[PDB]
Protein backbone atom coordinates (compact mmCIF):
# COMPACT_ATOMS: atom_id res chain seq x y z
CA UNK A 1 0.00 0.00 0.00
CA UNK A 2 0.94 3.73 0.41
CA UNK A 3 1.48 4.43 -3.35
CA UNK A 4 2.67 8.07 -3.98
CA UNK A 5 1.27 10.05 -6.99
CA UNK A 6 2.78 13.19 -8.64
CA UNK A 7 0.48 16.21 -9.42
CA UNK A 8 -0.82 14.81 -12.78
CA UNK A 9 -1.08 11.16 -11.50
CA UNK A 10 -3.16 12.44 -8.51
CA UNK A 11 -5.22 14.73 -10.83
CA UNK A 12 -5.89 11.93 -13.42
CA UNK A 13 -7.04 9.73 -10.46
CA UNK A 14 -9.31 12.45 -8.89
CA UNK A 15 -10.80 13.11 -12.41
CA UNK A 16 -11.53 9.31 -12.74
CA UNK A 17 -13.38 9.28 -9.35
CA UNK A 18 -15.37 12.55 -9.97
CA UNK A 19 -15.68 11.67 -13.76
CA UNK A 20 -18.96 12.49 -15.59
CA UNK A 21 -21.31 9.84 -14.07
CA UNK A 22 -22.79 7.22 -16.48
CA UNK A 23 -26.59 6.81 -17.09
CA UNK A 24 -29.12 4.23 -18.45
CA UNK A 25 -28.45 3.15 -22.09
CA UNK A 26 -31.78 4.72 -23.35
CA UNK A 27 -30.64 8.10 -21.81
CA UNK A 28 -27.12 7.51 -23.30
CA UNK A 29 -28.75 7.01 -26.78
CA UNK A 30 -30.71 10.31 -26.29
CA UNK A 31 -27.47 12.23 -25.35
CA UNK A 32 -25.60 10.63 -28.34
CA UNK A 33 -28.48 11.39 -30.81
CA UNK A 34 -27.24 13.63 -33.70
CA UNK A 35 -30.16 15.95 -34.64
CA UNK A 36 -31.30 16.99 -38.19
CA UNK A 37 -29.64 20.50 -37.86
CA UNK A 38 -26.14 19.08 -37.02
CA UNK A 39 -25.82 17.41 -40.58
CA UNK B 1 -33.48 20.60 -43.32
CA UNK B 2 -34.61 22.58 -40.18
CA UNK B 3 -32.67 25.35 -38.29
CA UNK B 4 -30.85 24.85 -34.92
CA UNK B 5 -32.96 25.71 -31.81
CA UNK B 6 -33.03 29.45 -30.97
CA UNK B 7 -34.80 31.43 -28.20
CA UNK B 8 -38.40 32.46 -29.11
CA UNK B 9 -38.50 36.09 -30.43
CA UNK B 10 -41.35 38.36 -31.69
CA UNK B 11 -39.97 37.76 -35.27
CA UNK B 12 -40.86 34.00 -35.14
CA UNK B 13 -44.13 33.16 -37.00
CA UNK B 14 -46.22 30.91 -34.66
CA UNK B 15 -49.77 31.85 -35.90
CA UNK B 16 -50.14 28.74 -38.19
CA UNK B 17 -48.48 26.29 -35.67
CA UNK B 18 -50.58 23.10 -35.09
CA UNK B 19 -49.19 20.19 -32.95
CA UNK B 20 -52.39 18.17 -32.31
CA UNK B 21 -52.51 19.37 -28.65
CA UNK B 22 -54.36 22.75 -28.80
CA UNK B 23 -53.34 23.72 -25.17
CA UNK B 24 -49.61 23.72 -26.22
CA UNK B 25 -50.32 25.57 -29.56
CA UNK B 26 -52.39 28.24 -27.65
CA UNK B 27 -49.66 28.69 -24.95
CA UNK B 28 -47.00 29.26 -27.68
CA UNK B 29 -49.13 31.89 -29.58
CA UNK B 30 -50.50 33.73 -26.46
CA UNK B 31 -47.93 33.25 -23.59
CA UNK B 32 -44.57 32.33 -25.25
CA UNK B 33 -43.24 35.94 -25.64
CA UNK B 34 -44.78 37.22 -22.34
CA UNK B 35 -43.08 34.44 -20.27
CA UNK B 36 -39.83 34.91 -22.29
CA UNK B 37 -39.79 38.63 -21.17
CA UNK B 38 -40.95 37.84 -17.55
CA UNK B 39 -38.31 35.04 -17.42
CA UNK B 40 -41.05 32.70 -16.05
CA UNK B 41 -40.22 30.20 -18.86
CA UNK B 42 -37.65 29.97 -21.70
CA UNK B 43 -38.96 28.75 -25.11
CA UNK B 44 -36.64 27.41 -27.86
CA UNK B 45 -37.97 27.02 -31.45
CA UNK B 46 -36.76 25.23 -34.62
CA UNK B 47 -37.84 26.86 -37.95
CA UNK B 48 -38.14 25.59 -41.58
CA UNK B 49 -34.69 26.54 -43.02
CA UNK B 50 -34.44 30.08 -44.60
CA UNK B 51 -37.74 31.05 -42.78
CA UNK B 52 -38.90 32.11 -39.24
CA UNK B 53 -41.93 29.69 -39.27
CA UNK B 54 -41.86 27.43 -36.15
CA UNK B 55 -41.70 23.64 -36.92
CA UNK B 56 -41.26 22.67 -33.21
CA UNK B 57 -40.51 24.11 -29.72
CA UNK B 58 -39.99 23.29 -26.01
CA UNK B 59 -40.17 25.43 -22.81
CA UNK B 60 -37.80 25.15 -19.78
CA UNK B 61 -38.85 26.68 -16.40
CA UNK B 62 -37.36 26.65 -12.84
CA UNK B 63 -39.35 24.86 -10.11
CA UNK B 64 -38.76 23.44 -6.59
CA UNK B 65 -39.93 20.29 -4.71
CA UNK B 66 -41.09 20.84 -1.07
CA UNK B 67 -42.42 18.51 1.71
CA UNK B 68 -45.95 19.17 3.19
CA UNK B 69 -36.17 20.62 4.67
CA UNK B 70 -35.34 23.58 2.30
CA UNK B 71 -36.81 23.25 -1.25
CA UNK B 72 -35.02 21.09 -3.91
CA UNK B 73 -34.65 22.96 -7.24
CA UNK B 74 -35.65 21.15 -10.49
CA UNK B 75 -36.03 22.15 -14.17
CA UNK B 76 -39.61 21.82 -15.53
CA UNK B 77 -39.77 20.70 -19.18
CA UNK B 78 -43.22 22.40 -19.30
CA UNK B 79 -43.92 21.80 -23.04
CA UNK B 80 -42.60 20.03 -26.14
CA UNK B 81 -44.48 20.10 -29.48
CA UNK B 82 -43.78 19.41 -33.20
CA UNK B 83 -46.04 20.83 -35.99
CA UNK B 84 -48.27 18.04 -37.54
CA UNK B 85 -46.46 18.72 -40.91
CA UNK B 86 -43.21 17.45 -39.17
CA UNK B 87 -44.69 14.65 -36.88
CA UNK B 88 -42.94 11.20 -36.93
CA UNK B 89 -39.82 12.66 -38.73
CA UNK B 90 -37.58 12.31 -35.60
CA UNK B 91 -37.84 16.07 -34.71
CA UNK B 92 -39.58 15.38 -31.32
CA UNK B 93 -36.58 13.25 -30.14
CA UNK B 94 -34.15 15.88 -31.60
CA UNK B 95 -35.89 18.58 -29.44
CA UNK B 96 -35.81 16.27 -26.35
CA UNK B 97 -32.06 15.70 -27.06
CA UNK B 98 -31.48 19.52 -27.13
CA UNK B 99 -33.74 20.14 -24.06
CA UNK B 100 -31.94 17.51 -21.88
CA UNK B 101 -28.38 18.65 -22.88
CA UNK B 102 -29.47 22.26 -22.07
CA UNK B 103 -30.72 21.07 -18.60
CA UNK B 104 -27.29 19.33 -18.12
CA UNK B 105 -25.52 22.72 -18.67
CA UNK B 106 -28.01 24.46 -16.29
CA UNK B 107 -27.33 21.74 -13.62
CA UNK B 108 -23.54 22.41 -13.92
CA UNK B 109 -24.09 26.18 -13.19
CA UNK B 110 -27.02 26.39 -10.61
CA UNK B 111 -27.32 22.75 -9.35
CA UNK B 112 -30.92 21.81 -10.33
CA UNK B 113 -31.15 18.05 -9.42
CA UNK B 114 -33.73 16.69 -11.95
CA UNK B 115 -35.87 17.47 -15.06
CA UNK B 116 -39.60 17.19 -14.08
CA UNK B 117 -42.38 16.58 -16.68
CA UNK B 118 -46.19 16.82 -16.09
CA UNK B 119 -47.65 14.95 -19.14
CA UNK B 120 -51.23 16.03 -20.14
CA UNK B 121 -52.19 12.77 -21.99
CA UNK B 122 -50.91 9.25 -21.04
CA UNK B 123 -49.58 8.99 -24.67
CA UNK B 124 -47.29 12.02 -23.88
CA UNK B 125 -46.08 10.15 -20.72
CA UNK B 126 -45.01 7.12 -22.88
CA UNK B 127 -42.99 9.45 -25.23
CA UNK B 128 -40.76 10.36 -22.22
CA UNK B 129 -40.65 6.76 -20.79
CA UNK B 130 -39.48 5.61 -24.30
CA UNK B 131 -36.52 8.10 -23.98
CA UNK B 132 -35.38 7.09 -20.46
CA UNK B 133 -37.57 9.28 -18.18
CA UNK B 134 -38.75 7.48 -14.99
CA UNK B 135 -42.57 7.43 -14.35
CA UNK B 136 -43.62 8.52 -10.79
CA UNK B 137 -45.80 5.74 -9.25
CA UNK B 138 -46.95 8.14 -6.41
CA UNK B 139 -48.31 10.78 -8.89
CA UNK B 140 -50.19 10.50 -12.23
CA UNK B 141 -48.36 11.46 -15.50
CA UNK B 142 -45.34 12.98 -13.59
CA UNK B 143 -41.87 11.87 -14.86
CA UNK B 144 -38.28 12.62 -13.67
CA UNK B 145 -34.76 12.55 -15.15
CA UNK B 146 -31.92 12.85 -12.58
CA UNK B 147 -29.28 15.49 -13.52
CA UNK B 148 -25.53 15.11 -12.76
CA UNK B 149 -24.09 15.97 -9.25
CA UNK C 1 -43.69 25.55 -6.92
CA UNK C 2 -44.51 21.87 -6.04
CA UNK C 3 -45.65 20.32 -2.69
CA UNK C 4 -44.96 16.54 -2.38
CA UNK C 5 -46.56 14.29 0.30
CA UNK C 6 -44.24 11.98 2.34
CA UNK C 7 -44.38 9.10 -0.29
CA UNK C 8 -43.96 11.50 -3.29
CA UNK C 9 -40.97 13.23 -1.55
CA UNK C 10 -39.46 9.82 -0.56
CA UNK C 11 -39.74 8.34 -4.12
CA UNK C 12 -38.07 11.56 -5.45
CA UNK C 13 -35.22 11.71 -2.83
CA UNK C 14 -34.54 7.93 -3.41
CA UNK C 15 -34.21 8.68 -7.19
CA UNK C 16 -31.68 11.52 -6.48
CA UNK C 17 -29.60 9.56 -3.86
CA UNK C 18 -29.94 6.30 -5.96
CA UNK C 19 -26.62 4.51 -6.77
CA UNK C 20 -24.77 5.88 -9.89
CA UNK C 21 -25.18 3.48 -12.89
CA UNK C 22 -22.14 1.38 -14.03
CA UNK C 23 -20.32 1.40 -17.44
CA UNK C 24 -22.14 -1.13 -19.73
CA UNK C 25 -18.99 -3.39 -19.96
CA UNK C 26 -18.64 -3.40 -16.10
CA UNK C 27 -22.43 -4.09 -15.79
CA UNK C 28 -21.96 -7.24 -17.99
CA UNK C 29 -19.08 -8.37 -15.67
CA UNK C 30 -21.31 -7.90 -12.53
CA UNK C 31 -24.21 -9.83 -14.23
CA UNK C 32 -21.89 -12.73 -15.32
CA UNK C 33 -23.04 -16.18 -14.00
CA UNK C 34 -19.77 -17.96 -13.05
CA UNK C 35 -18.81 -21.63 -13.76
CA UNK C 36 -19.04 -22.68 -10.02
CA UNK C 37 -22.83 -22.08 -9.58
CA UNK C 38 -23.38 -24.59 -12.47
CA UNK D 1 -14.19 -30.53 -15.36
CA UNK D 2 -16.33 -28.50 -12.85
CA UNK D 3 -14.79 -26.00 -10.31
CA UNK D 4 -15.73 -25.01 -6.70
CA UNK D 5 -16.97 -21.55 -5.53
CA UNK D 6 -14.21 -19.14 -4.35
CA UNK D 7 -13.09 -19.66 -0.71
CA UNK D 8 -10.37 -17.98 1.40
CA UNK D 9 -6.88 -19.61 1.02
CA UNK D 10 -6.39 -22.18 3.88
CA UNK D 11 -3.62 -24.65 4.91
CA UNK D 12 -5.82 -27.45 3.36
CA UNK D 13 -5.43 -26.02 -0.20
CA UNK D 14 -2.80 -27.73 -2.43
CA UNK D 15 -0.83 -24.95 -4.23
CA UNK D 16 2.53 -26.78 -4.86
CA UNK D 17 1.57 -27.85 -8.46
CA UNK D 18 0.02 -24.42 -9.43
CA UNK D 19 1.35 -22.99 -12.77
CA UNK D 20 -0.23 -19.82 -14.31
CA UNK D 21 2.50 -18.85 -16.84
CA UNK D 22 3.65 -15.92 -14.63
CA UNK D 23 6.27 -17.30 -12.18
CA UNK D 24 6.14 -14.24 -9.80
CA UNK D 25 2.41 -14.94 -9.05
CA UNK D 26 2.92 -18.76 -8.75
CA UNK D 27 5.92 -18.21 -6.36
CA UNK D 28 3.98 -15.69 -4.18
CA UNK D 29 1.07 -18.17 -3.81
CA UNK D 30 3.36 -21.12 -2.77
CA UNK D 31 5.77 -19.11 -0.53
CA UNK D 32 3.79 -16.08 0.86
CA UNK D 33 0.02 -16.86 0.40
CA UNK D 34 -0.76 -18.42 3.83
CA UNK D 35 1.65 -16.17 5.82
CA UNK D 36 0.04 -12.97 4.40
CA UNK D 37 -3.45 -14.54 4.88
CA UNK D 38 -2.67 -14.95 8.65
CA UNK D 39 -0.95 -11.49 8.96
CA UNK D 40 -3.89 -9.94 7.03
CA UNK D 41 -1.42 -8.19 4.61
CA UNK D 42 -3.29 -9.53 1.50
CA UNK D 43 -6.41 -11.75 1.39
CA UNK D 44 -6.39 -14.61 -1.17
CA UNK D 45 -9.48 -16.40 -2.59
CA UNK D 46 -9.03 -19.73 -4.47
CA UNK D 47 -11.22 -21.92 -6.73
CA UNK D 48 -10.43 -25.71 -6.66
CA UNK D 49 -11.27 -28.68 -8.98
CA UNK D 50 -14.65 -30.02 -7.64
CA UNK D 51 -14.34 -32.70 -4.84
CA UNK D 52 -10.63 -31.59 -4.47
CA UNK D 53 -8.45 -28.94 -2.70
CA UNK D 54 -6.11 -28.35 -5.72
CA UNK D 55 -6.13 -24.62 -6.68
CA UNK D 56 -7.33 -23.98 -10.31
CA UNK D 57 -7.24 -20.15 -9.88
CA UNK D 58 -6.91 -17.36 -7.26
CA UNK D 59 -6.85 -13.57 -6.65
CA UNK D 60 -5.51 -11.42 -3.74
CA UNK D 61 -7.22 -8.24 -2.37
CA UNK D 62 -5.14 -5.80 -0.23
CA UNK D 63 -5.88 -2.33 1.28
CA UNK D 64 -3.75 0.58 -0.03
CA UNK D 65 -3.83 4.42 -0.17
CA UNK D 66 -3.18 7.20 -2.75
CA UNK D 67 -1.06 10.01 -1.20
CA UNK D 68 0.51 13.45 -1.88
CA UNK D 69 3.34 14.66 0.49
CA UNK D 70 -0.65 19.23 2.45
CA UNK D 71 -2.90 16.43 3.92
CA UNK D 72 -4.34 14.25 1.05
CA UNK D 73 -5.01 10.58 2.10
CA UNK D 74 -7.33 8.23 0.04
CA UNK D 75 -7.97 4.47 0.59
CA UNK D 76 -8.27 2.05 -2.40
CA UNK D 77 -8.42 -1.79 -2.79
CA UNK D 78 -5.40 -3.33 -4.60
CA UNK D 79 -6.19 -6.36 -6.79
CA UNK D 80 -2.55 -7.46 -6.17
CA UNK D 81 -2.78 -10.80 -8.08
CA UNK D 82 -5.13 -12.78 -10.38
CA UNK D 83 -4.02 -16.11 -11.95
CA UNK D 84 -5.59 -19.24 -13.55
CA UNK D 85 -3.68 -22.58 -13.76
CA UNK D 86 -2.65 -23.34 -17.40
CA UNK D 87 -4.81 -26.57 -17.14
CA UNK D 88 -7.88 -24.20 -16.84
CA UNK D 89 -6.97 -21.55 -19.53
CA UNK D 90 -9.76 -20.64 -22.05
CA UNK D 91 -12.58 -22.02 -19.77
CA UNK D 92 -13.71 -18.43 -18.88
CA UNK D 93 -12.33 -18.86 -15.31
CA UNK D 94 -10.15 -15.67 -15.39
CA UNK D 95 -13.26 -13.50 -16.07
CA UNK D 96 -15.25 -15.53 -13.43
CA UNK D 97 -12.53 -14.65 -10.82
CA UNK D 98 -12.52 -10.96 -11.93
CA UNK D 99 -16.37 -11.03 -11.61
CA UNK D 100 -16.05 -12.39 -8.00
CA UNK D 101 -13.16 -9.98 -7.12
CA UNK D 102 -15.06 -6.84 -8.32
CA UNK D 103 -18.39 -7.83 -6.61
CA UNK D 104 -16.37 -8.44 -3.39
CA UNK D 105 -14.78 -4.92 -3.73
CA UNK D 106 -18.36 -3.51 -4.21
CA UNK D 107 -19.41 -5.05 -0.83
CA UNK D 108 -16.16 -3.75 0.81
CA UNK D 109 -16.91 -0.22 -0.59
CA UNK D 110 -20.45 -0.39 0.99
CA UNK D 111 -18.91 -1.15 4.47
CA UNK D 112 -15.58 0.91 4.64
CA UNK D 113 -15.88 3.35 1.65
CA UNK D 114 -12.76 2.41 -0.41
CA UNK D 115 -13.08 4.55 -3.61
CA UNK D 116 -11.44 2.40 -6.38
CA UNK D 117 -9.84 -0.97 -7.33
CA UNK D 118 -6.16 -0.42 -8.37
CA UNK D 119 -4.34 -3.00 -10.62
CA UNK D 120 -0.57 -3.10 -11.44
CA UNK D 121 -0.37 -5.25 -14.66
CA UNK D 122 2.95 -7.19 -15.16
CA UNK D 123 2.54 -8.37 -18.82
CA UNK D 124 0.79 -6.05 -21.37
CA UNK D 125 -1.51 -8.96 -22.47
CA UNK D 126 -2.79 -8.94 -18.82
CA UNK D 127 -3.35 -5.10 -19.08
CA UNK D 128 -5.69 -5.63 -22.11
CA UNK D 129 -7.64 -8.37 -20.17
CA UNK D 130 -8.65 -5.68 -17.58
CA UNK D 131 -9.33 -2.98 -20.27
CA UNK D 132 -11.63 -5.57 -22.02
CA UNK D 133 -13.64 -5.83 -18.71
CA UNK D 134 -14.09 -2.07 -18.12
CA UNK D 135 -10.87 -1.08 -16.24
CA UNK D 136 -9.43 2.34 -17.26
CA UNK D 137 -5.69 2.53 -18.25
CA UNK D 138 -3.65 5.29 -16.46
CA UNK D 139 -1.73 7.47 -19.01
CA UNK D 140 0.69 8.90 -16.33
CA UNK D 141 1.95 5.44 -15.18
CA UNK D 142 2.55 2.38 -17.43
CA UNK D 143 0.45 -0.79 -16.75
CA UNK D 144 -1.62 0.85 -13.91
CA UNK D 145 -5.46 0.47 -14.18
CA UNK D 146 -8.42 1.73 -12.05
CA UNK D 147 -12.09 0.85 -11.49
CA UNK D 148 -14.14 3.46 -9.55
CA UNK D 149 -16.27 1.91 -6.74
CA UNK D 150 -19.72 3.29 -5.72
CA UNK D 151 -19.75 6.22 -3.13
C1 LIG E 1 -47.49 17.75 -21.76
C2 LIG E 1 -46.03 18.06 -21.63
O1 LIG E 1 -45.53 18.52 -20.62
S1 LIG E 1 -45.09 17.74 -23.08
C3 LIG E 1 -46.10 16.48 -23.91
C4 LIG E 1 -45.61 16.02 -25.26
N1 LIG E 1 -46.20 16.79 -26.35
C5 LIG E 1 -47.44 16.61 -26.83
O2 LIG E 1 -48.20 15.75 -26.40
C6 LIG E 1 -47.88 17.54 -27.95
C7 LIG E 1 -48.42 16.81 -29.15
N2 LIG E 1 -47.47 15.82 -29.65
C8 LIG E 1 -46.35 16.15 -30.27
O3 LIG E 1 -46.03 17.32 -30.48
C9 LIG E 1 -45.48 15.01 -30.80
O4 LIG E 1 -46.31 13.99 -31.33
C10 LIG E 1 -44.54 14.30 -29.81
C11 LIG E 1 -43.77 15.32 -28.96
C12 LIG E 1 -45.35 13.38 -28.88
C13 LIG E 1 -43.53 13.46 -30.60
O5 LIG E 1 -43.27 14.09 -31.88
P1 LIG E 1 -42.88 13.20 -33.17
O6 LIG E 1 -42.32 14.10 -34.22
O7 LIG E 1 -44.03 12.30 -33.50
O8 LIG E 1 -41.68 12.30 -32.62
P2 LIG E 1 -40.40 11.68 -33.35
O9 LIG E 1 -40.69 11.45 -34.80
O10 LIG E 1 -39.21 12.52 -33.02
O11 LIG E 1 -40.31 10.28 -32.58
C14 LIG E 1 -39.02 9.61 -32.50
C15 LIG E 1 -39.14 8.40 -31.61
O12 LIG E 1 -40.14 8.63 -30.58
C16 LIG E 1 -41.15 7.65 -30.69
N3 LIG E 1 -42.40 8.22 -30.20
C17 LIG E 1 -43.02 9.39 -30.59
N4 LIG E 1 -44.13 9.62 -29.91
C18 LIG E 1 -44.23 8.55 -29.03
C19 LIG E 1 -45.17 8.22 -28.04
N5 LIG E 1 -46.23 8.97 -27.75
N6 LIG E 1 -44.96 7.09 -27.32
C20 LIG E 1 -43.88 6.34 -27.60
N7 LIG E 1 -42.93 6.55 -28.51
C21 LIG E 1 -43.17 7.69 -29.19
C22 LIG E 1 -41.10 7.24 -32.16
O13 LIG E 1 -41.77 6.03 -32.46
C23 LIG E 1 -39.58 7.12 -32.30
O14 LIG E 1 -39.09 6.01 -31.56
P3 LIG E 1 -37.88 5.22 -32.26
O15 LIG E 1 -36.89 6.24 -32.80
O16 LIG E 1 -37.30 4.37 -31.14
O17 LIG E 1 -38.52 4.39 -33.37
C1 LIG F 1 -0.09 -8.66 -10.91
C2 LIG F 1 -1.23 -8.19 -11.74
O1 LIG F 1 -1.30 -7.08 -12.21
S1 LIG F 1 -2.47 -9.41 -11.99
C3 LIG F 1 -2.60 -9.41 -13.79
C4 LIG F 1 -1.51 -10.20 -14.48
N1 LIG F 1 -1.79 -11.63 -14.53
C5 LIG F 1 -0.98 -12.51 -15.14
O2 LIG F 1 -0.08 -12.15 -15.90
C6 LIG F 1 -1.20 -13.98 -14.85
C7 LIG F 1 -0.98 -14.87 -16.05
N2 LIG F 1 -2.14 -14.93 -16.92
C8 LIG F 1 -3.27 -15.52 -16.55
O3 LIG F 1 -3.38 -16.13 -15.49
C9 LIG F 1 -4.46 -15.45 -17.50
O4 LIG F 1 -4.01 -15.75 -18.82
C10 LIG F 1 -5.25 -14.12 -17.47
C11 LIG F 1 -5.64 -13.76 -16.03
C12 LIG F 1 -4.40 -12.97 -18.06
C13 LIG F 1 -6.53 -14.26 -18.30
O5 LIG F 1 -7.39 -15.29 -17.70
P1 LIG F 1 -7.90 -16.52 -18.60
O6 LIG F 1 -8.55 -17.58 -17.77
O7 LIG F 1 -6.75 -16.93 -19.47
O8 LIG F 1 -9.04 -15.82 -19.49
P2 LIG F 1 -10.56 -16.20 -19.85
O9 LIG F 1 -10.59 -17.46 -20.64
O10 LIG F 1 -11.39 -16.17 -18.61
O11 LIG F 1 -10.94 -14.94 -20.80
C14 LIG F 1 -12.23 -14.26 -20.69
C15 LIG F 1 -12.24 -12.98 -21.49
O12 LIG F 1 -10.95 -12.33 -21.40
C16 LIG F 1 -10.50 -11.96 -22.68
N3 LIG F 1 -9.03 -12.00 -22.68
C17 LIG F 1 -8.25 -13.05 -22.26
N4 LIG F 1 -6.97 -12.80 -22.35
C18 LIG F 1 -6.90 -11.50 -22.84
C19 LIG F 1 -5.81 -10.66 -23.16
N5 LIG F 1 -4.54 -11.01 -23.00
N6 LIG F 1 -6.10 -9.42 -23.63
C20 LIG F 1 -7.38 -9.08 -23.78
N7 LIG F 1 -8.48 -9.78 -23.52
C21 LIG F 1 -8.17 -11.00 -23.05
C22 LIG F 1 -11.16 -12.94 -23.64
O13 LIG F 1 -11.25 -12.42 -24.95
C23 LIG F 1 -12.54 -13.13 -22.99
O14 LIG F 1 -13.46 -12.12 -23.44
P3 LIG F 1 -14.91 -12.71 -23.89
O15 LIG F 1 -15.43 -13.61 -22.78
O16 LIG F 1 -15.80 -11.49 -24.10
O17 LIG F 1 -14.67 -13.47 -25.18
Amino acid sequence: GSFNFNDEQYEEFINLLDAPVADDPVIEKLLARKPQWDV
Amino acid sequence: RVTAPEPLSAFHQVAEFVSGEAVLDDWLKQKGLKNQALGAARTFVVCKKDTKQVAGFYSLATGSVNHTPDPIPVIILARLAVDLSFHGKGLGADLLHDAVLRCYRVAENIGVRAIMVHALTEEAKNFFIHHGFKSSQTQQRTLFLRLPQ
